């Protein structure tokens, strides 16, 4: 998760890596 | 209930008037429990909100805790209709804990924000302040009542998921107005509405630097208990883009200014149209060879967008109408106004010259008529009749003759009432030259381009936007990418026919509530399942059909279109908001 700091700090916004939107989906869905 | 929006202190979009109009009905529904949340702006506290230094009668401890803990908040009354209870939250009051907040924001909804985008950081801190305020309130509210949270804008909605991350027993409603990435899709020279089934959303958000904005927009949409969207087509594009079907659609309503008499909106059209004629006469001195009682006024308004507003399709439709009118041998002539605010400098010398010539002709007529009045008064006093053997005077004919000599002109009338800064790259003028509309005598379609908002301070056209709209005969709005559409709704409220498309939110909304939308004057098009040529041909057919009716038929059409104002009023649109709030409450806590 540390390596994911700078990627969203100065605006890399990686999209073909292991940080796609579903990577946020499958942990936000557990919130409800 | 809590309304969260970024447009409470600044008028950057149309959400301001929507919220201002909805405040009355929301307050009438919710009594004194209606609170609204908005950012604090230095420019929006002078004549925009009455600050209340006194504590809220039902809330004293949370404000004291918030003030003592460092952040600065204000309570007061919004300077709008009804009774609003507004809270303003400063953006710099808690600007000293952005690092800590984003450190503890990594595990909540996993959103990252660039450091050089001040607006995104301001929205994030606003969301943090809002969720902190909700937490403090529910901690200090003894958990007796139930709180429902409504979010109207995506910047203000970033905190919504934060509440969902804090297990707060509240109903979560997410309302969107338009897709940000969709706006940039339409400028990519790629078909958008016919390819709605296949979007490579991740990358197109990636290389276009709008990745994170869509990221927390979709996060808020997914996390919300209920999701609402402005119109049906916007709901469809959200479902095919955000991968979440909205529970219900929420069209925007507008307050209607009723009159004592039903027909008064006709009278406002009668005189305002006259103000247009005095303009067009001035713009057509030396070429007034057509009867002005058989003239139609078409217009298209809004922001200067070429493809997204349908200026081009209107232009070639008018060209086809002109070509058709020169083979039918008809005397009807139409005038099309383009209220497209662009960047301009100074005025047009020919237009002002025409206005001055019209005024000079009026002065000459006034002098001659005063002389005639004096002579007629004398003859009536002596007890006789005017035989017109002395009105000639052998002198007034000289001045009238030289006036007519001055009125003579050789060059063609101009197409613009201003002076363009650039002419080799202006789409409107290039298209007009290409299609061949030069306001010639043999033509039947006239084009007038006025790249400036209409105001009473202008030298020419001394009318505002509302009166000019009320004066026209039919507004043509062939929108292509329009989320909801305010101008056609305004025209419908004013009581004039309009032309719209199912692509626009207003057209789709009207097409699904009233059967046969042709007798009421809301001419609908089909730009979704038809090609450009089919759409322009249908528009030309509609224009010819409008030109075909008589004056009585036009009066019938306008009278019937006037009655549809009740459909767009908030009194009818509040039902959808009530349903959405009730569904959210049921989903959160039975
Ligand atoms: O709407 P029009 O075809 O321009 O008709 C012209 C005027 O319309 C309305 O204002 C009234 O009916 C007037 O009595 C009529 O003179």
């Amino acid at each position: 998760s540390e390596e994911r700091k700078e990627r969203w700090e100065q605006g890399q916004a990686d999209y073909m890596g292991a940080d796609s939107f579903d990577n946020i989906k499958r942990k936000l869905d557990t919130y409800l | 209930l809590f309304e969260v929006a970024w447009e409470v202190a600044n008028k950057v979009g149309g959400i301001y008037t929507v919220l201002q109009t909805k405040a009355k009905v929301t307050g009438d529904e919710w009594g004194d429990n209606y609170f609204l949340v908005g950012p604090y702006t230095e420019q929006g506290v002078r004549t925009q909100v009455e600050l209340l230094e006194a504590p809220t009668p039902a809330l004293k401890r949370t404000l004291d805790s918030m003030n003592s803990k460092g952040c600065k908040v204000y309570f007061g009354r919004w300077l709008i209709e009804g009774g609003p209870l507004v809270v303003l939250l400063d953006v710099g009051a808690s600007a000293w804990a952005l690092e800590r907040w984003k450190g503890e924001l990594w595990d909540t909804c996993n959103i990252g924000v660039p450091w050089y985008d001040r607006e995104a950081n301001d929205a994030v801190l606003f969301g943090f302040l809002t969720t902190w305020f909700l937490g403090e309130f529910l901690a200090q509210s003894e958990e007796k009542p139930h709180v429902v949270a409504h979010f109207h804008e995506w910047l203000a909605g970033v905190g919504l998921c934060l509440c969902r991350a804090r297990r707060l027993p509240v109903a979560t409603i997410f309302t969107t107005h338009a897709t940000l990435l969709g706006r940039y899709l339409c400028a990519g020279a790629v078909d958008f509405y016919n390819n709605l089934e296949n979007f490579n959303v991740d990358k197109e958000a990636g290389e276009r630097q709008i990745y994170h904005r869509y990221c927390m927009e979709r996060a808020a949409a997914h996390c919300a208990h209920v999701f609402t969207t402005v119109s049906q087509i916007t709901a469809i594009e959200a479902q095919h883009l955000l991968k979440r079907k909205p529970d219900i659609v929420t069209p925007n309503g507008l307050n209607v200014k009723k009159f004592s008499a039903m027909h008064e909106f006709q009278n406002l059209h009668a005189q305002s149209k006259a103000r247009i004629q005095e303009f067009v006469r001035g713009h057509f001195y030396g070429h007034l060879d057509f009867n002005l009682d058989k003239t139609l006024y078409f217009f298209i308004a809004g922001r200067y967008e070429f493809s997204n507003k349908g200026a081009d399709v209107f232009l070639e439709a008018l060209a086809r109408l002109n070509y058709l009118l020169r083979v039918n041998g008809s005397e009807q002539t139409v005038v099309a106004f383009f209220i497209m605010p662009a960047r301009t400098n100074n005025f047009n010398v020919e237009t002002l010259k025409g206005q001055a010539v019209r005024k000079q002709l009026w002065d000459t007529a006034n002098t001659v008529k005063e002389k005639f009045g004096r002579k007629l008064y004398e003859s009536l006093l002596v007890g006789s009749l005017p035989d017109m053997n002395k009105m000639l005077d052998k002198e007034d004919f000289t001045m009238m003759k030289r006036a007519i000599f001055a009125t003579q002109r050789q060059s063609f009338p101009p197409v613009c009432t201003h002076n363009m800064l650039d002419d080799s790259s202006d789409p409107i003028l290039t298209t007009i030259r290409r299609i061949g509309l030069f306001n010639s005598s043999a033509d039947r379609v006239k084009v007038i381009f006025h790249p400036e908002f209409l105001s009473s301070t202008s030298p020419l056209l001394p009318v505002d936007y509302e009166e000019f709209v009320r004066g026209c005969h039919l507004g043509v709005f062939p929108s292509y990418y329009e989320p909801w559409g305010y101008t056609p709704a305004e025209c419908t409220v004013m009581g004039i026919p309009s032309i719209s498309t199912n692509l626009s939110g207003f057209g789709c909304f009207m097409e699904e509530h009233i059967a046969d939308p042709s007798a009421y004057g809301i001419y609908i098009l089909d730009r979704r399942f038809r090609s450009l040529d089919d759409s322009c041909s249908q528009l030309t057919s509609f224009l010819y059909s409008f030109c075909q009716q008589s004056r009585r038929q036009r009066i019938i059409q306008r009278n019937r279109t006037e009655r549809l104002s009740d459909l767009l009023d908030w009194k009818y649109l509040g039902r959808y908001y009530m349903s959405a709030r009730h569904m959210a409450l049921s989903k959160a806590f039975p």
